[PDB]
Order: C-alpha cells, then structure tokens, then sequence
C-alpha cells in the first residue's frame, strides 16, 4: 500500500507542476476556431443539392 | 509514514484546486454571449442502411467519407457504400459481441473488439478476393470498449481492466500500457496529430495520455457517474465527455478544468455517443431516449433533435469531410443525416 | 497462387462442336465474374462471353451469340465454354479472365493461359499507332481514343490498360485511368478525359516489350483496342 | 317517408366507423416499425377484407334499402354479390389462420414461430384469399350462363342459387360452419395451456376469448340460419327481418379493429398517439 | 446505372441473401446468460461459449460493476447460481441478485435459479456445526411453512432450511417488475444428470409470456 501511495503522490506532483493557462485565453481559441472554420461545415451551413452526395 | 503521504496527497491535491481556480478568469458563457446563435438545424434522413439484424453497437467512417464499417450483435461487420447503399463486404466474426469497430486510415484494415478481450484485425485489400483475419491481439484483461488505428501497424485500445494499450500489429505485442484510471474506460479518442489521446472512464474522470512516453499528463474530474463517450474537439486542445449522469461537458487540456456544461431540466437519460462536427460548433450526442441532441458547443443550448430511431442511439459518427452524419441504434438501422 | 489453366481445343473440322474448360485454383472462384476472350493468330484480343457471380447475368458477343454457351461449376472450381457449329472464322486461342465488382475493385486483374482452337450500337477503339519503336531507358506515352465519352455520372471513368508480353498472357496495368494495380511498378500512369486518354511508361526497361490494348467497360459488348506495339531495335 | 334520413344515417355512421377503423390498422402497420412482425401479416389481411366490405358491400346495401328496388344492371348485381361473398369468406379464413397461428405459438413456443418466415407467412394468406375467390366468385358471376338466364326478377338482386337447396347448405357448411368448429376448438385448447402455465409456472384470458368468439357468432349465425330455412321455404320469414340479419353480418368488419388490433398494447399505444394528435 | 454498378448491385444483393439466410438460422437458437459467484460451479450445470441443443432447439449459453449488461438485454433468460452450502457469503449473493433484478436493462429479462452444492447442504446442517441463525437468524422462527417436498423428512430439521434459504431469492424477486420477468427457483447438484431440461422448460414458459402478452391473454 505504501508503494501505491507513493505512486499517487508522484502522479499528482506531475499533475500540479507542468503548466496551465487561463480559461479566457483557452476559451477565446474555441470561439476563434469555430468562427474560422465555419465555412466548411455542411451540418451548420446548408449546402446546395448539387454538392450533396446523399441526395 | 503512511499517514504522512495521506496529508501530502491531499495538500498537493488542494494546490491543484487552487491552481485550477486561478485560471478561471471568466466563464466561457460570459464571453460567448455575443456570437449569433446557430438557430435550429433541421437534419433529415437520407439513407437507411438496412441489413443488420441485431443491435448496432458501433460504427466508423473511413477516411474517404464514403465507406463505413458497422458492428452489430449478429457477428457481422459490413462495409457500406453509403452513396449507393451497396454492401461492399460482410465479415463474419468469431465472437458475436462487438463493443467497438474501427476503420484503418489507409483503408486496408478494419478492427473489431468486444467481450472476447481481443482486437481482431481484418485484411480487406488482398488477393483471393476475400477478407481474412490478419492479427488477433491478446493481452487485455477486460473487454475492449474502443480501439483506434494510428497506422497500419499500431492500434490503441481501451479496456475494462482500467488500462489502455498500444500494440505493434506485426509483432502482436503491447508496446505501451497506460495505467491510472480507477473505473472502466468506456471511450477513447485520438488527437488529430496522433501524439496524445483521451480516455473517459467509469470513475467520472478523464485523462490525457502520451503515446510516446506512456505517462498520464492530466486528469479531469467534473462528472458524477460513468463517462460513456469522449471525443476531441477538432482543435485537439479540448475534448467533450458524455456521461451516464445525463450531461455533456467540454474539458480543456491547457486550462485543465471544465469550460461548459450541456444539461437541460427535462433530459434525464444518459449519453451514449458523442461526436463533434468539422468546425466544432456542433456537439452531437446520442441519448438513451431514442434520439440524439445537437447541442451548441459554445452555447449549451439544444439546437435540434434527430428523432428517427425507435431504439436508443448506440453510435454517432460524423464524416471527415463533414458532409454527413451516420447514426446507428438498437433498431438495426444506420441513418445517414444531412 | 492464383492460377487459371485452360484446356480443350485442338484440330476440329468445320461444323463440329468443341468444349473448352478452365480450372481455377488459388482464389475465391465463387465470388468472381468470369470472361472468355479469344485471340486470332495475327489479330487482337476479342470479347466472347461473360458470366456473372451466381450465374444471374450472362452476356455473349453478337459475333457468336446463339452458337456459344457459357457455364460454370463453382463446387468444381471450373467454367466451360460449349461451342457448337464451329466456323472457319473462329480460329483463335481462348483465354479465361477473372473480374470482381465492388467499390474500389480491380476487374480483369488476372488472366489465364491460352487454348488453341483451329477450325478448318457499340463503341469502337482506335489504337492508331500500330507499332512505334522506342529506345530502352527512355519514356513512351500511348494514346487511346474511343467513340464515346467514357466518364459516367457517378464519377467513374472506364478504361483498363493491358500489356501482352510475347509468349505470355495479357496483364492488367491500370483500372479506370488513374489506378495502379497490384504488383505493378509505379512508373506506369494514366490520365486524360473522355475520348482522350494517355498511358505513360516512364523509364522504359527490359521485360516491357509487348502490345498494349485498350478496353472499355461502360456498356457490353466488351470491345477492346486494336493494339499498340512497342519493340526493341 | 320521414324515416328515410334516419335509416341512412343509422347505417351511414356505422359505415364510416368501419372504414376509418380499418384504414387506421393498415396505416398503423406502416407508420409504426414495431408492428412489422410476422403475426401482424394476418391482421392486415383481415383489415384488407374489412375495408372492402366497408366501401362496396355496405354503401350499396344502403341504396337497396333507401331505394326500394335495385337500380342496377344484370352484371351490376353480379359483381357486388361476388365481392361481398368473397370478402366475407376472406374474413373468416383470415380469422381461421389467426386461430391456427396463435394455437401453435402457445403450444409450440420455440419451434413453430422459428419455422415461420415471411415467405411462408403469406402462403396461407394466399390460400385464405384464393379459396374465397374460387368457391364463390365463379359460382355466382357465371351462374346464369350455366342454367338458362336470370331467374331473378328484374328489380331484385338476390343470389340465384338460394333455391338450389344442396349447394346452399354445402356453401354454408364450407363457408361458416366448418371454420367456426375449428375456431372454438383451437380457442378452447389455447385456454387449456393458459390455465396450465399459471398453475405449474385466468381473468384476462376469458375477457379476450369471448370478445373474439362472441363478436363473430352473434353477428353471423342469424344470417346463415335464415339462409338454411329460406332455401326450403321461399317466403317464411319477414323481408325486413331478413334484411336486418343481412346487415348484421357486416358488423363483424366494424368490430374487428377493436377485436384483434386494439387488443394489442403495441397497437394500442400507436392508436392513442394518432388519435390524440395527428402526425 | 453503370455496368460495374449493376455488377456491384448484384454483389450487394448476394450479400443480402446470405445475411438473411445466416440470420434466419440464427433465429432457431436461444441466448442464455450465466452468472453467479466464484466458488459456485459456473461450468458444472475472454468469454466462454457453450451450445447445447435440447429437443432440437439450440441453446447457446455464455460464461463471462457489470457495464456490459447492456449487451445482454435480448437474452431469453439469465441463469443465476448462489451458494447454498457456503453460508457466510449468501448476503453477498442476495445483493448481487438484488442489482440484477432491478437493473435498468434487465427489467423484462427472466432469471433461472440453480441453488448449488445441494448434496453438501444436506450434510452441512446434519452435523450441526453451522448456526444459520448466527449467519442470519430469520430461521429463529423455523416455520417449516406448509409445503410438499418429494425428498424425505429432514433428520436435523434440514429440509425447512432447504426452502428456508431458497425463499430469500423469491422475496427480492417479487418486489419490482410487475410480473414482466419471472424468477424460477431450483435445487441442483453437480451430478444431477438431466439439468438442461430445466432451462428448456423455463425457456418454454417465458416464450408463452411474450406470446400471451402480445395476444393479451395474460
Ligand atoms: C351476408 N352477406 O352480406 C351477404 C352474403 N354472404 C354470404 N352468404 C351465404 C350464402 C349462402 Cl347460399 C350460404 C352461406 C352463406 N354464408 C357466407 C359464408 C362465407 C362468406 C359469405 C357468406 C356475405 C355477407
């Protein structure tokens, strides 16, 4: 049980140390990502019947 | 000694929580109440892939967005020419219980897995004009819940032994094993750059793993029940989890905490399958109440419902080119929506 | 391990009947459509008959429609060509060819040997270059021109390129203009559009001398090319 | 007369009830995926014969009563009697093959339904309809040709061979009496295992068993009884009481949806969904 | 339609008829699930599959917290075995049968019950070295509720306990479901010869239940 406990702390130390960024920087990426690739989403933007391969 | 590690684990865990809070600068909803709503998207059935006789449990699109492999409890893997409804192949399987099926990116192989704890790999493009078993990967203890091809010689599998593994197909050996989950890993998603992968589990925890090193980079805990489905955002820096507690949540890898939760008062059934769209604005989740909901990924408002199945939606795949969505249920039909 | 061995044939007086047999060994014969193709002594490849998988679709050539019968025995792994009322124009050597048909398949991929038989509307191919000499190590391009747009509305073009080496059965190089076959060097390529197709042989080498043929597949009858020759010097 | 509107309305409301009930069954099988079973083929076949009654054999009878005489040609009285006799026979055969299909499912639970595919699930459907054709349609459409000409008065529409008193018992025995004997014997035997399964391992079994046997005996026996006594004496029972029993024989087509279709829960849920709101 | 698409359609039609033919042959066989405990004799009545044909009907039975229950929602019947002789773990067996009875997917799925180590049970209480009331004292009463048993009278008062242990598996049984699914208690040994007929007769009863329910005679 001592070895398993040591592994948990060893794992948690790897978790807390590495790096993080704020949500606003992270969220603004997904806000920017969808708005940048919105022109190639047939599910969102309807496509003409001549371009639909499932007519 | 043993007690000392107990407080150290808790105290180090609190430093995680404090670090998470400092990154919560503002809510995702707070800054996104300026984009135009997607409105209501109306998706109609364009095909019905009749031919399966049992509960469809998984499907996978090919990289060409033309061929797809479907898995059902009748022990058949069928490749469909979805454009013409034609059945390209029909692979009998040794075991009738399939929980997952994968299409190789090259297109020469398909993977099948389930209650036999074996990932079977089938050669499609070969002489003699018939499909034959190429490899039978063995070594997991629990059932395979998912498997995804990396190339023609590497496949990453998720199992019910609380582990994930990476295989060398030619050798048939576990190159890497991934340990650390407490519950059953029920879903898996590879990143677009195939260097990292998420694996949502039954312990209400999702973990990023490194394929090259084999170490759990991050752990996400925000759910209250089994996580059934998981999928990367097309960015690769975030993923979404559909849980048995009837809630979708969009975790962030760099911020290391939950951004947005998709839940509604009248929805009580769990979530079976989750797939994003090409742009990531749409978060389609298949539910247990016979239809799948097209959630708005950044807005957490239901933009639509796909009510075409008379049984629960098991699999929910979206084409690599974004031109179609294929949904399979216990009804033994695949519907291709547009 | 794929092997199609043809037998029967020989010397027949006119008016008689002869039955050819082809035995298949090394592949799933039940899942393959099968063709019979003749070769006049100093002419090109010519379609004769076709039998589908399951014997649910049979097409005969108008040249021998009525006095030829095609049949197959999947449990016996053989298929037969019953010839009656043999003509003086039927002197040719008969090959047997396997073809499979699904999305992404390569039909006419394997050819058998030949059985000699000596007896005492439609699209037309244009292999204008009857024989063109090419030096080794160079590159040669062959042009094909049919009498119809060979692109169908499903996006599938239709020409299969064939190479008949001396003293050997024809082999398949390309299926549908721009698709290399199995076990074929990457130097072979094909491109073009309707009625305007070209095959390029970059870096010509040894064991590449032969007569090249051009076949369509948009509608039976299966008319082939007249033949484009390449020779040494 | 001041009761002509009342008589037509009395049969008019029942006529529309029969057609609407049957068309719901034929579309419920289609719009609902759960109803595309093997035993449901027998119900849609019964509904098909039911709606044929409700559009041809019922409205034409309304004219024959509001209008005293039959304003139709020689052949116009030939096809109506044929289609009426074919459809009514077709209903009994479909009810008979339902008794057989239910009987073996209860008694051979693991075997009979296993050896029953759609290819052989429509064969007894065909014999159900083919027997109805041959037994009645040739014997009625082309009876005047065989014997002289129309023996009927020009202003009537009765079947010619009601007087031939050997064919009428033969066609009644082969049309009603024999299928009824098979029906009750099978439905009595089904009740035997229904009690046995409860014991070894009662109420709802009888509530459905009577609703399906009584809704056929009482609506069909009086007509077949009158035909038996009519063939011996041409004029011994009132024509108005002859007509009421004649009309009573169509009411089985009315109650059949609420007898074999609306019994099923999966049918009941579909019927409630469409009745509450159109979809 | 192209020449090759017509040929491809003919291939698809041939696949269809083999799929239907294979599926039809798959309809004359019955799926049976086997569960229980470790020291229970699962195989004495990563996934093992046994197929025994009883009275010309194929019964393909299968051997394997339990997330994969969603797979076994079309099963005809789930065979459950509990340890009659092993005393101080039965309350675990009750809990396992409790979750299987009230699981989301096994609400219409019947259960057959196959109490094991029956021969060991008779000699377990005859010696008297095991107080069941100390395991669990419902036996304090020891009613010996009026019943008929083919087997001889209990020398040590053993037989009432034979129906004593058994009935705890018929009280949780009749608490939720409203008769949609039925549990069938049985007693079996390791040398009980014809034991596949019990599943056959129990599978026979269940097919009536769906058959009677569709016809609404129940
Ligand atoms: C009452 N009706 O509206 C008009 C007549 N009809 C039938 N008439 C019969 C005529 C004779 Cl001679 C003997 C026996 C029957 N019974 C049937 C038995 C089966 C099918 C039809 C009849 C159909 C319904």
């Amino acid at each position: 049980s001592i070895a398993q406990a040591r592994k948990l702390v060893e794992q948690l130390k790897m978790e807390a140390n590495i790096d993080r960024i704020k949500v606003s920087k992270a969220a603004a990426d997904l806000m920017a990502y969808c708005e940048a690739h919105a022109k190639e989403d047939p599910l969102l933007t309807p496509v003409p019947a001549s371009e639909n391969p499932f007519r | 000694e043993l007690d000392q590690l107990r407080q150290e684990a808790e105290q180090l865990k609190n430093q995680i929580r404090d670090a998470r809070k400092a990154c919560a600068d503002a809510t995702l909803s707070q800054i996104t109440n300026n984009i135009d709503p997607v409105g209501r998207i109306q998706m109609r059935t364009r095909r019905t892939l009749r031919g399966h006789l049992a509960k469809i449990y998984a499907m996978h699109w090919g990289t060409d967005s033309r061929l797809l492999v479907s898995a059902s409890q009748d022990g058949k893997l069928i490749i469909w020419d979805s454009y013409t409804t034609n059945k390209v192949h029909a692979i009998p399987l040794r075991s009738s219980w399939v929980m997952t099926c994968a299409y190789a990116p090259s297109g020469n192989y398909v993977a099948c897995g389930g209650l036999d704890n074996i990932c079977s790999i089938y050669n499609l493009k070969t002489r003699e004009g018939n499909v034959r078993v190429s490899r039978e990967l063995a070594g997991h203890t629990g059932y395979l819940s998912c498997c995804r091809f990396l190339d023609d010689n590497q496949i990453v599998t998720s199992s019910g032994d609380t582990t994930c593994a990476l295989w060398d197909i030619e050798t048939g050996q576990q190159t890497t094993t991934f340990t650390g989950h407490t519950g059953d890993v029920m879903s898996l998603s590879l990143a677009p750059d195939t260097r990292l992968f998420v694996s949502g589990a039954c312990d209400a925890s999702a973990k990023l793993w490194d394929v090259r090193e084999g170490m759990c980079r991050q752990t996400f805990t925000g759910h209250e029940s089994d996580i059934n489905a998981i999928c990367f955002f097309p960015n690769g820096n975030a993923f979404a989890t559909g849980s048995d507690d009837a809630t979708c949540r969009l975790f962030d890898l760099r911020a290391d905490q939950e951004l947005m939760t998709y839940s509604h008062d009248n929805i009580i059934c769990g979530i079976t399958s989750v797939s994003f769209s090409k742009s990531g604005r749409l978060l389609l989740a298949g539910y247990d109440d016979f239809n799948c909901n097209v959630w708005d990924a950044l807005k957490a408002d239901r933009a639509g419902v796909l009510a075409g199945h008379d049984n629960r939606v098991s699999c929910l795949g979206v084409t690599d080119d974004g031109m179609a969505v294929a949904t399979g249920s216990w009804d033994s039909f695949l519907k291709i929506w547009n | 391990d794929v092997q199609l061995v043809e037998s029967g044939g020989g010397l027949v007086q006119p008016g008689g009947s002869r039955k050819l047999s082809c035995s298949a060994s090394g592949f799933a014969f039940s899942s393959f459509g099968m063709h019979w193709v003749r070769q006049a002594p100093e002419k090109g490849l010519e379609w004769v008959a076709y039998i589908s998988s399951g014997s649910g679709t049979i097409y005969y050539a108008d040249t021998v429609k009525g006095r030829f019968t095609i049949s197959r025995d999947d449990p016996k792994n053989t298929l037969f060509l019953q010839m009656t009322s043999l003509r003086s124009e039927d002197t040719a050597m008969y090959y047997c060819v396997r073809s499979i048909y699904y999305y992404g398949s390569s039909p006419f991929d394997f050819w058998g040997q030949g059985t000699t038989l000596t007896v005492s509307s439609d699209i037309v191919m244009t292999q204008a270059t009857s024989s063109v000499p090419v030096t080794p190590g160079e590159s040669v391009s062959i042009s094909c021109r049919s009498s119809k747009s060979l692109l169908h509305s499903n996006g599938n073009t239709y020409l299969y390129w064939f190479l008949q080496r001396p003293g050997q059965s024809p082999q398949l190089l390309i299926y549908r203009m721009s698709n290399l076959a199995s076990g074929v060097p990457d130097r072979f390529s094909g491109s073009g559009s309707g009625t305007a197709f070209t095959l390029t042989i970059s870096r010509l080498e040894a064991e590449d001398v032969g007569v090249y043929y051009c076949m369509q597949h948009l509608e039976y009858p299966l008319t082939f090319g007249a033949g484009t020759k390449l020779e040494l010097k | 007369v001041w009761q002509v509107v009342f008589i037509a309305f009395l049969t008019g409301i029942l006529a529309l009830v029969t057609i609407i009930g049957n068309i719901l069954v034929i579309v419920s099988f289609k719009v609902n995926k759960q109803l595309k079973t093997v035993n449901n083929y027998f119900l849609l076949s019964l509904a098909c014969a039911d709606l044929i009654i409700g559009v041809i054999s019922m409205n034409l009878f309304t004219t024959y009563i509001i209008m005293n005489r039959w304003a139709l040609g020689n052949l116009a009285c030939d096809l109506w009697l044929a289609i009426d006799c074919v459809a009514s026979n077709a209903s009994v055969m479909n009810l008979l093959v339902i008794s057989f299909d239910r009987y073996f499912s209860i008694t051979r639970p693991l075997t009979y339904r296993a050896k029953r595919t759609t290819k052989r699930a429509g064969v007894m459907i065909g014999l159900a309809w083919v027997i109805s054709f041959v037994l009645w349609a040739p014997a009625i459409l082309f009876w005047q040709y065989f014997v002289g000409k129309r023996t009927v008065p020009p202003g009537e529409c009765f079947i010619q061979f009601l007087s031939e008193p050997t064919i009428t018992f033969g066609t009644a025995i082969a049309g009603f009496y024999m299928p009824v004997t098979i029906m009750t014997i099978l439905y009595w035997r089904i009740y035997k295992e229904t009690e046995k399964r409860t014991k070894e391992l009662e109420k709802k079994a009888a509530q459905t068993l009577s609703a399906i046997l009584l809704a056929f005996i009482i609506t069909w026996t009086p007509y077949n009884i009158m035909v038996l006594v009519n063939t011996f004496c041409d004029s011994c029972i009132p024509k108005t009481f002859w007509n009421l029993g004649y009309w009573l024989c169509y009411i089985n087509s009315t109650v059949n949806p609420v007898c074999y279709a609306l019994c099923n829960k999966t049918f009941r849920t579909t019927f409630k969904m469409l009745l509450l709101c159109q979809c | 339609v192209s020449a090759e698409d017509k040929a491809a359609a003919e291939r698809s039609k041939m696949i269809d008829k083999n799929l239907r033919e294979d599926g039809e042959k798959a309809r004359r066989t019955l799926r049976l699930l086997l569960l229980g405990a470790d020291n229970s004799g699962k195989s004495t009545i990563g996934i093992f599959e046994t197929k025994f044909q009883v009275d010309k009907v194929n019964f393909h039975m299968f051997d394997v917290r339990r997330k994969w229950i969603q797979c076994f929602n079309d099963v005809t019947a789930i065979i459950f075995v509990v340890d009659s002789s092993d005393y101080n773990r039965l309350q675990e067996a009750l809990n396992d049968f409790k979750s299987i009875w009230n699981n989301r997917w096994l609400r219409t799925i019947s259960v057959i019950l196959f109490l094991n180590k029956q021969d060991l049970l008779a000699e377990k209480v005859l010696a008297g070295k095991s107080k069941i009331e100390d395991y669990f004292p419902e036996f304090a009463r020891y009613t010996t509720p009026e019943d008929a048993t083919p087997e001889p009278g209990e020398d040590p008062r053993v037989t009432r306990a034979k129906y004593f242990i058994r009935k705890e598996f018929v009280d949780i049984s009749t608490a939720s479901g409203d008769g949609r699914h039925i549990c069938y208690p049985h007693f079996t040994c390791a040398v009980d010869t014809e034991n596949a007929r019990r599943i056959f007769n129990d599978c026979k009863d269940i097919i009536l239940q769906m058959n009677l329910r569709e016809y609404n005679l129940v």
